[PDB]
C-alpha cells in the first residue's frame, strides 16, 4: 500500500499441474523416449526392465521379482504421503 | 499416447539436427578512477574525498 | 556522485557473478560436449547427443550440438520374454517385437528385425513367474550346422 | 528530482528480477511441447501412480 | 528512504540469485532425472536412480 505490489506469476498453479502432469504421462508411458523425440509407447514393465539394465541388473531381475517389485514402489509411494501429511520441517527449503 | 500392455513405437529412421546453444562468457573490462569521477580534478574536491 | 559510483560497482559485482556462471557452464560445454560425447539427457541440445562444434562470439560461445533424432515410428506388438520349451528367453540387447504374425528381436532405437535365436537371447528361469510372456519358437545355428 | 536517476535504476533492477522469475519457471516445467495425457485404462504392471 | 530501499533492491538481487542458481538446478533434475536415467551418483537420490 506503501508503493508496494505483488505482481502476478505468468504460468498459474493449474498451468504448473498441467505442464506437471504432461511430464508424468510422458515419463509412463513413453519412458525417455519423449525426452528426445516424439512418445514411444513402451509397456511400463518393459520400461521397468530398461531402467534395471541402466543400473547394471539383468532384466530377468525385474520380471521374475516384478509384483513384489510393483510392491515396494506401491509401499513406498504411501510413506510420501505419511510423511507429508505428519512433519513440519520437509518444506522449510520453500517456507524460508 | 497410444500405450498398452503389449504395444511398443520403434523409429524406422532418424534425423540428424544440429542445434545452437549461446552462453556469455565474459563482459567489458571497465575500470574506473574513482577521485577523477567524483571530483574531476578539483584539488580541493580532492582534499575533502 | 560516491553513492553513484558504489551503486554501479555494486551491480557490476552481482552482474559478474551471473558471467562467471554462465562461464563455468561453458567450459563444462566444452568439457563434457566438444571434448567428449555427454549422456546427460538435454545437455548438449535436444536429441541423443553425437558432437558438438565450438564457434567463437563476441564475448561468448556458439556450441553446434549435433544430435541423433528418431523420426518415423512404427507399433509393434511386444513382449518381455519367449516362451520355447519351459524356457523363458529375453533379449541381451533390444527388444521382441511381432509383425503380426512373426517375432523377431531388434535394436531399441532403430527397426532393424532380426531372427530370434540362442545367439540373440539369454535363459534364465520359466514360463511360470513372466507375466505377459508369448509362445514362439527360438533358432539355434548349431543344430543345422551339424546336419 | 535533485539525485538524477537513482528511482529509474531501481525500478529497472526489481523489474529485472520478476521477468526472471517467470524465465526461472518457464525453464524447469516447459521442458514438454505437448500436454501428454495418461491413458484411461491404468494397465501400469501393478505400479500404482494415483 | 532512499538509503533503506537501494539496501531492499540490493538484497533482493542478490538473493534472486541465489533463486536463479536453484532453478538452473532444478531444470537440470528436469532433464537429467525425469527425462532421463541418470548414472551421476547422488544427483537423483541416494541408490541406483
Amino acid at each position: 500500500f506503501n508503493g508496494l505490489t505483488v505482481l502476478p506469476p505468468l504460468l498459474t498453479d493449474e498451468m504448473i499441474a498441467q505442464y506437471t502432469s504432461a511430464l508424468l504421462a510422458g515419463t509412463i508411458t513413453s519412458g525417455w523416449t519423449f525426452g528426445a523425440g516424439a512418445a514411444l509407447q513402451i509397456p511400463f514393465a518393459m520400461q521397468m526392465a530398461y531402467r534395471f539394465n541402466g543400473i547394471g541388473v539383468t532384466q530377468n531381475v525385474l520380471y521374475e521379482n516384478q509384483k513384489l517389485i510393483a510392491n515396494q514402489f506401491n509401499s513406498a509411494i504411501g510413506k510420501i504421503q505419511d510423511s507429508l501429511s505428519s512433519t513440519a520441517s520437509a518444506l522449510g527449503k520453500l517456507q524460508n | 499416447v497410444a500405450y498398452s500392455n503389449n504395444s511398443i513405437a520403434i523409429p524406422t529412421n532418424f534425423t540428424i539436427s544440429v542445434t545452437t546453444e549461446i552462453l556469455p562468457v565474459s563482459m567489458t573490462k571497465t575500470s574506473v578512477d574513482c577521485t577523477m569521477y567524483i571530483c574531476g580534478d578539483s584539488t580541493e574536491c580532492s582534499n575533502l574525498l | 556522485r560516491l553513492q553513484s559510483l558504489q551503486t554501479y560497482v555494486t551491480q557490476q559485482l552481482i552482474r559478474a557473478a551471473e558471467i562467471r556462471a554462465s562461464a563455468n557452464l561453458a567450459a563444462t560445454k566444452m568439457s563434457e560436449c566438444v571434448l567428449g560425447q555427454s549422456k546427460r539427457v538435454d545437455f548438449c541440445g535436444k536429441g541423443y547427443h553425437l558432437m558438438s562444434f565450438p564457434q567463437s562470439a563476441p564475448h561468448g560461445v556458439v556450441f553446434l550440438h549435433v544430435t541423433y533424432v528418431p523420426a518415423q515410428e512404427k507399433n509393434f506388438t511386444t513382449a518381455p520374454a519367449i516362451c520355447h520349451d519351459g524356457k523363458a528367453h529375453f533379449p541381451r540387447e533390444g527388444v521382441f517385437v511381432s509383425n503380426g504374425t512373426h517375432w523377431f528381436v531388434t535394436q531399441r532405437n532403430f527397426y532393424e528385425p532380426q531372427i530370434i535365436t540362442t545367439d540373440n537371447t539369454f535363459v534364465s528361469g520359466n514360463c511360470d513367474v513372466v507375466i505377459g510372456i508369448v509362445n514362439n519358437t527360438v533358432y539355434d545355428p548349431l543344430q543345422p550346422e551339424l546336419d | 528530482l535533485q539525485y538524477g536517476s537513482f528511482c529509474t535504476q531501481l525500478n529497472r533492477a526489481l523489474t529485472g528480477i520478476a521477468v526472471e522469475q517467470d524465465k526461472n519457471t518457464q525453464e524447469v516445467f516447459a521442458q514438454v511441447k505437448q500436454i501428454y495425457k495418461t491413458p484411461p485404462i491404468k494397465d501400469f504392471g501393478g505400479f500404482n501412480f494415483s
